């Protein structure tokens, strides 16, 4: 296991290989955090999420 | 659905119920976005005239709130003899306000969902539907864990055909499934906390039978077709 097939590539959500290395990116209503990894919420009611 | 848990407070909150004119359900969606909802083909000859309900756990009590349908969109390859293609959108007239049990669930990308989402263990499915393969709709939302299936074990249990644009799952003798009402609903699966839309409950030979499984809609055939219902 290596690359997206590592833990994902460590991405909180969509994980692609682009030459030889991890691109993660997010469902539409989030963004990619600073660390090119995580996807944060852009307002109230993401989609995905429990209203809990 | 036959066995699982009910949905507690917050936790299956894309689920949409299809009602008919004397307001009872009959079939499932799942919420995509404000203007969209995600259901089975097979389900709009059940009912001329419908409309949706959304944030409803209970059908015995008044966050809900009632959507009528502007646009159907039902896939043109849907043949009633295999159920193949049974993949519908419905835009609606007014969009839906999020809240408190009301929420899209996500779409994922294709190849992601496939090499991801479709190889995990398990995915949920959830619905007002029949309780026993022999009974009255569910008042209760009802949520189950179920299983992805082995593609080449559904087939051999299969009398009917599996074509590439459905999936099984479920339990092979352990008593919990989807059943009648439950269809169109949605099948989701979870990773990192976020839930995908993986499915579309279709059908099944019975509910809970030994030795059969769920059919589900492979949402991952259409998110194109679905991408493209939603722009137009
Ligand atoms: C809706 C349902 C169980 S049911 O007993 O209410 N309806 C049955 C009766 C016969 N069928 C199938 C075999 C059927 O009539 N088909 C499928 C193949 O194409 C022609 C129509 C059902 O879906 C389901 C069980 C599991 C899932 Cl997932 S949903």
């Amino acid at each position: 296991r290596k690359l997206c097939s590592l833990d994902n590539g460590d991405c909180d959500q969509f994980c692609h290989e682009e030459q030889n290395s991890v691109v993660c990116s997010c469902a539409r209503g989030y963004t990619l955090a600073d660390n090119g990894k995580a996807c944060i919420p852009t307002g109230p009611y993401p989609c995905g999420k429990q209203t809990l | 659905i036959v066995g699982g848990q009910e949905c507690k407070d917050g936790e299956c909150p894309w689920q949409a119920l299809l009602i008919n004119e004397e307001n009872e359900g009959f079939c499932g969606g799942t919420i995509l976005s404000e203007f969209y909802i995600l259901t089975a083909a097979h389900c709009l000859y059940q009912a001329k005239r419908f409309k949706v309900r959304v944030g409803d756990r209970n059908t015995e009590q008044e966050g809900e709130a009632v959507h009528e349908v502007e646009v159907v969109i039902k896939h043109n390859r849907f043949t009633k003899e295999t159920y193949d293609f049974d993949i519908a959108v419905l835009r609606l007239k007014t969009p839906i306000t999020f809240r408190m049990n009301v929420a899209p669930a996500c779409l994922p990308e294709r190849d992601w969902a496939e090499s991801t989402l479709m190889t995990q263990k398990t995915g949920i499915v959830s619905g007002f539907g029949r309780t026993h393969e022999k009974g009255r709709q569910s008042t209760r939302l009802k949520m189950l864990e179920v299983p992805y299936v082995d593609r080449n074990s559904c087939k051999l249990s299969s009398s009917f055909i599996i074509t590439q644009n459905m999936f099984c799952a479920g339990y092979d003798t352990k008593q919990e499934d989807a059943c009648q009402g439950d269809s169109g609903g949605p099948h989701v699966t979870r990773f990192k906390d976020t839930y995908f839309v993986t499915g579309i409950v279709s059908w099944g030979e019975g509910c809970a039978r030994k030795g059969k499984y769920g059919i589900y809609t492979k949402v991952t055939a259409f998110l194109k077709w679905i991408d493209r219902s939603m722009k137009t």
